[PDB]
Formats: C-alpha cells, structure tokens, sequence
C-alpha cells in the first residue's frame, strides 16, 4: 500500500555537473530504501541500499541520503556513463510488499537543436500489400518535446498514426521522433496531399513537410 | 508446615504443563516470528508445511517473575527438605498461597536464573537407570555467566571447574562411587540442543558449550585462561521449542545486547554404555523446556479442596 513517488519525472543536466534525485514515500519506510540505475535494455543496477550505503563496487559520486519518507540519491560530478533511469525501491514493510518508484530519466541537457523533418511516402510495393505507411522522420533534436501533426488534405485529422522517440544518443545526445500515419489503400488513394507539421521548441516556427501522391 | 504425609511427582506434576503452556502463550504475544513453519500431515506420509507470516517487531523480551496462586477449591502444597528427590512421600509438606517468584527462562543445557539448592548440589531424575531420562542438576551455588550479542559468554573457569566437580561427585554418588565420571559435549542433534541455547534481548543465542562439557576426571584446562569464553552466535532461523517447526526472527538492531545470568542448574544426560566398565559419560541435555519448569516446581503440587 506504500507509494513511492520520484518527483523529478525527468532531469536534464550536463556532464560534470551535479544531479539530484528525490524519492517521496507514502508512510515511513525507515531506512529500507535502495536506489537502482537502469540503462536502456539492461537489468537494473543496485546503486544504494539501506538508504545511504553504496553497493559493493560503485562510484563514490553517487550519494545516498535520507531516512523516513524523504530519500535522495545526489550525484556530484555526473558522468557520461551516469545516464540512465533511476529507481528507488522500498522494502521496509513486512509481510513483503515492496514497491518501486516510478522513475526518473537522467538525460543530458545540451543545446536546443532543431529537427530536420524527412517525409517518406508509402513504397508502392507496400501499397500493393493493402495499406500505406507515411513515415515522417524527425532527425537529431533536443527537448524530446516535439509535437507533430498529420494533416491529410490540410485536414487536422489526428488518429491513425503512432510516434516513437529514440533514446538519447552517444555523440550528438539528441532524440529522433518518428510519427507514422498508416492509412488504407482506398483511402490513401482518396487523398491528395499528406503533410506532417513539426512544432518543436528549437524550431523558429512550424515546419510542414509534405507530398502529393506521386 | 502441614501436619500430613502426601505423595509428590515432579516428573508427573501437572503445574509444569500448566506453566509451560502459559510460557508458550507468554511467547506468542511478545516474540512473534516473521515466518513460522510447522508440519501438517494427514498421516499419508506427505507433509505440507504450514507457513505463517506476521509482523516481526523487535522487542527486548525481558522475562518477568511469575507466581502461581491457587484460586479456590484449590490449594498448593509445598515439600520441604534439603534433598528432595521430588518423587515420593514428602514428610514436611506445607500449604502455600503462591509458589515463589519464578522467572520463566527458556534455555537448553544450562538452567539460568532458576532457584538454587539450599543444602548441597542435588540431581533429580525420573530414573537415573534410564540413559534416556534427563538428569536435572541443581546447583547450590550459581555460576555467573555473561553473554553478549557481540558473540560470546564469559564464565569463571574456577567456578565452573569446581561445579563440574561438585556435580561429578554427586553423580558417582548415585551411579557408583567406584565409577569414573566424564563430561562430553552434545552427542548430536539440533543446534538448540547441541549448544547452550537461550534467548537474551529477544535474540536467540547459540553458545558452543564444548569448554563447559569436556571434563575428564583427571586433567584440567586453565593454562592461559582465567575465564571460559563460549563462542556464541545469534541465529534468525531457529527450531521452535513450543512446537516442531522453524521460525525466522528479524535480525538484531539494538546497539547492544547483554546478559548476566546465574547458572543455577544444568540438564545432563549420561550415555547408556550398555553396562560397560565404570565410565559414565554425561553430556549436555535439555530442549524440553518442561524439565526446566520442573526444576522449579519439583517441590510443588496443586490440589483440590476437601
Ligand atoms: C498439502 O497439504 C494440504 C493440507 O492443507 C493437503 O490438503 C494437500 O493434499 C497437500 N498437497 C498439496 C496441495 O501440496
Ligand atoms: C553445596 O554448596 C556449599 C556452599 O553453598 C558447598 O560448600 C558444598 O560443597 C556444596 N555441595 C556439593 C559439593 O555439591
Ligand atoms: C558479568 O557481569 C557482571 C556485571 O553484571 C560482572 O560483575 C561480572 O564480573 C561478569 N562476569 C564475568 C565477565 O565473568
Ligand atoms: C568398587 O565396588 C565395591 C563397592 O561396592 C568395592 O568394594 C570394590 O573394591 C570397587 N571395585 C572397583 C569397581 O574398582
Ligand atoms: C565449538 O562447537 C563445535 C560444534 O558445535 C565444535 O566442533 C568445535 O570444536 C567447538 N569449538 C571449541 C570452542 O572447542
Ligand atoms: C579431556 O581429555 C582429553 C584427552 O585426555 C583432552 O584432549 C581434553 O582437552 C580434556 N578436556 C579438558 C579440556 O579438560
Ligand atoms: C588456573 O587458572 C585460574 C584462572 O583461570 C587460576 O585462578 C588458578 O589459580 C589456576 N590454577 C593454579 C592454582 O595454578
Ligand atoms: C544472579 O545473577 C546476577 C547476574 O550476574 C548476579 O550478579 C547476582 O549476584 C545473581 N544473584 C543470585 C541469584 O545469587
Ligand atoms: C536472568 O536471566 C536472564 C536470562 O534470560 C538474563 O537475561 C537476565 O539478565 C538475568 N537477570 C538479570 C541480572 O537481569
Ligand atoms: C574398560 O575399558 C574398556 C572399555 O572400552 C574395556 O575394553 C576394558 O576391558 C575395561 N577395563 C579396562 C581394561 O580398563
Ligand atoms: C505433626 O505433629 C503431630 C503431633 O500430634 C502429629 O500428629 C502429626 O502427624 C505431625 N505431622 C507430621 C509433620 O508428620
Ligand atoms: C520439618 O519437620 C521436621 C520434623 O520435626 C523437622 O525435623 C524439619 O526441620 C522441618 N523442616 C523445616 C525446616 O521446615
């Protein structure tokens, strides 16, 4: 019944700088609180446990602080490898009913980079299939916040389409959206112009890139 | 004193079972395990284990003396004698309101903080002939023993050496003078019985009592040692004394656990030997907390009003 809330849903900060994470707990969990670190596609990593004690073999930059219902995994000079989602685990009640925090992404904050929209039409081969897929890539950009709109014949219709951002990269450290309007065969043929409006923060103004069937 | 002659049988005394059952209930609301496992069979061999998980509050379980007063329609009879087998016709019996204050100490091998023997060291046994019946020793002079969650207990090598003597002498004074008396460690069995187990601060201590029961009616062991130090260990997963089954208690926490008890008695158990040459081997025993209670009620017996 214990709720563990990690307030900073997302924390953008730069390497070398100090990053701070705060795990909020329902009732008191005393000191039975651990912190984990998860790289995309990896098993978590036990960082801290018992609230303020680092796990064997862990960088001293990770500071475990707190007790009661207020814990803090503060990090001194954050590191390139220190990018990951952080999790707090509560394990104080008994019977065992341990709960995890909802997370916190420790993303690298960099320069507001604008997205270069590439609209890809549905390959005829794919259209011969029975459907059509218009891919509207959004290469290398930062604040993952990038509202995209699919306008069919200048129609703000918003439905049959599905986005997919990528993780933070290595070198560039940017994101790449990917909105995909998947229409039919008889309705793809029923419409003329297919536009994709990207409204990014680092975009001086809305940038519509489209195409007409052909 | 009461002017009458009555029968007594500490080995079949009913108060023992009445206290034991009480001491158990004195444990179900003071020391509650995080998990308790207990056999559950229909008889068909196959036996599932009944598991129970409750809160595991760290409480510094400190035993309070317990009196036993007869209500009404009932009267307690006490036996009086400097050496009472506790199993026969008592001459100096006498009715009492409540039995002396008894501190229900649950332990094995050594009886802690019990009641000393007025005269000398006495050893009772439901049958000394039977190498299966626990021999309850009653010290007339206790031997302080201090245990600590730090991992051990200290005992006076002096006092313990004497004690084994004034016990070893009371033994042959029952099995045959022209008989050698020896003391060996537990033969085997559960950790709780093989070592001197007991509870201190709610922590289940398990002290290795080898140095206390490896005495040969010939040599000594005080070379470079003033005090005996038993390497004790606190366990979380233990075999229950209240009933067959394990029980897990939460780890220790208090900055310090400490005990200073009076070794007021023992629980020995000589090995059969099948009538072999005079060489009786006595080893630590107990594990059946009732013998404990017994050692305290050996001279009592509640009876119905007339
Ligand atoms: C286990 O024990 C239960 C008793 O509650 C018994 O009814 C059952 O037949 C046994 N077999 C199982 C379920 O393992
Ligand atoms: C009983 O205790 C007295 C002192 O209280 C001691 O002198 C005596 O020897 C003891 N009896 C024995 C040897 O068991
Ligand atoms: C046990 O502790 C007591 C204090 O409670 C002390 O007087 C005694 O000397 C100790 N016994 C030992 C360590 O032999
Ligand atoms: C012990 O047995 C008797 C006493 O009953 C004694 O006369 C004899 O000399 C002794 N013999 C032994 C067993 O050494
Ligand atoms: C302590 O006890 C173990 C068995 O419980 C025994 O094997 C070991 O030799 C003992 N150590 C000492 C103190 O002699
Ligand atoms: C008992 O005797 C054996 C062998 O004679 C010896 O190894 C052991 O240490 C003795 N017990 C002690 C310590 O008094
Ligand atoms: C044996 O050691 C004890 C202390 O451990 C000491 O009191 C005693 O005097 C020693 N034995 C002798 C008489 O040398
Ligand atoms: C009982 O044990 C304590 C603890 O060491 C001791 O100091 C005290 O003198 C003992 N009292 C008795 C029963 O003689
Ligand atoms: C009585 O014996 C118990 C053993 O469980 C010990 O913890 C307690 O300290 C002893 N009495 C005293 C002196 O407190
Ligand atoms: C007693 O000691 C052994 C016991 O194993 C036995 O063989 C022997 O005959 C008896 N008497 C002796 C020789 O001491
Ligand atoms: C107590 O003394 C009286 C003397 O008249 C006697 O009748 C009674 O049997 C005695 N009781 C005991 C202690 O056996
Ligand atoms: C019990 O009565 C007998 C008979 O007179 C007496 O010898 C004995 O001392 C009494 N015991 C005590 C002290 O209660």
């Amino acid at each position: 019944d214990i709720v563990m809330t990690q307030s900073p849903a997302t924390l953008s900060v730069s390497p070398g700088e100090r990053a701070t994470l705060s795990c909020r707990a329902s009732e008191s969990v005393s000191s039975d609180l651990a912190w984990y670190q998860q790289k995309p596609g990896q098993a978590p990593r036990l960082l801290i446990y018992g609230a303020s004690t680092r796990a064997t073999g862990v960088p001293a930059r990770f500071s475990g602080s707190g007790s009661g219902a207020e814990f803090t995994l503060t990090i001194s000079s954050l590191q390139s490898e220190d990018f990951a989602v952080y999790y707090c685990q509560q394990y104080n009640n008994w019977p065992p009913r341990y709960t995890f925090g909802q997370g916190t992404r420790l993303e690298i904050k960099r320069t507001v980079a604008a997205p270069s929209v590439f609209i890809f039409p549905p390959s005829d081969e794919q259209l011969k299939s029975g459907t059509a897929s218009v891919v509207c890539l959004l290469n290398n950009f930062y604040p993952r916040e990038a509202k995209v709109q699919w306008k069919v014949d200048n129609a703000l219709q918003s439905g049959n389409s599905q986005e997919s951002v990528t993780e933070q990269d290595s070198k560039d450290s940017t994101y790449s959206l990917s909105s995909t309007l998947t229409l039919s065969k008889a309705d793809y043929e029923k419409h003329k112009v297919y536009a994709c409006e990207v409204t990014h923060q680092g975009l001086s103004s809305p940038v519509t890139k489209s195409f007409n069937r052909g | 004193l009461e002017n009458v002659t009555e029968n007594f049988n500490m080995w079949k005394n009913n108060m023992v079972e009445q206290m034991h059952e009480d001491i158990i209930s004195l444990w179900d609301q003071s020391l509650k395990p995080c998990v308790k496992l207990t056999p559950l069979c229909v008889g068909a061999g196959s036996c599932n284990t009944s598991v129970i998980t409750q809160a595991c509050p760290k409480v510094s379980f400190e035993p309070i003396p317990i009196h036993y007063c007869a209500p009404a329609g009932f009267a307690i009879l006490k036996c009086n004698d400097k050496k009472f087998n506790g199993t026969g016709p008592c001459t100096n019996v006498s009715t009492v309101q409540c039995t002396h204050g008894i501190r229900p100490v649950v332990s094995t091998q050594l009886l802690l903080n019990g009641s000393l023997a007025e005269e000398e060291i006495v050893i009772r046994s439901e049958n000394f002939t039977n190498n299966a019946k626990t021999i309850i020793v009653q010290l007339n002079e206790s031997v302080v023993i201090n245990c600590t969650g730090a991992g051990h207990c200290n005992l006076s090598k002096t006092q313990w050496e004497n004690t084994l003597e004034q016990i070893a002498i009371k033994l042959k004074e029952q099995f045959g003078n022209n008989k050698t008396i020896i003391f060996n460690p537990s033969s085997g069995g559960d950790p709780e019985i093989v070592t001197h187990s007991f509870n201190c601060g709610g922590e289940f201590f398990y002290c290795n009592s080898t140095q206390l029961f490896t005495w040969n009616d010939t040599r000594k062991l005080n070379n470079t040692g003033r005090n005996i130090t038993l390497p004790c260990r606190i366990k979380q997963i233990i075999n229950m004394w209240q009933e067959v089954g394990k029980a897990m208690y939460a780890p220790p926490i208090r900055g310090q656990i400490r005990c200073s008890s009076n070794i007021t008695g023992l629980l020995l158990t000589r090995d059969g030997g099948k009538d072999t040459n005079g060489t009786e081997i006595f080893r630590p025993g107990g594990g059946d907390m009732r013998d404990n209670w017994r050692s305290e009620l050996y001279k009592y017996k509640v009876v119905k009003i007339e």
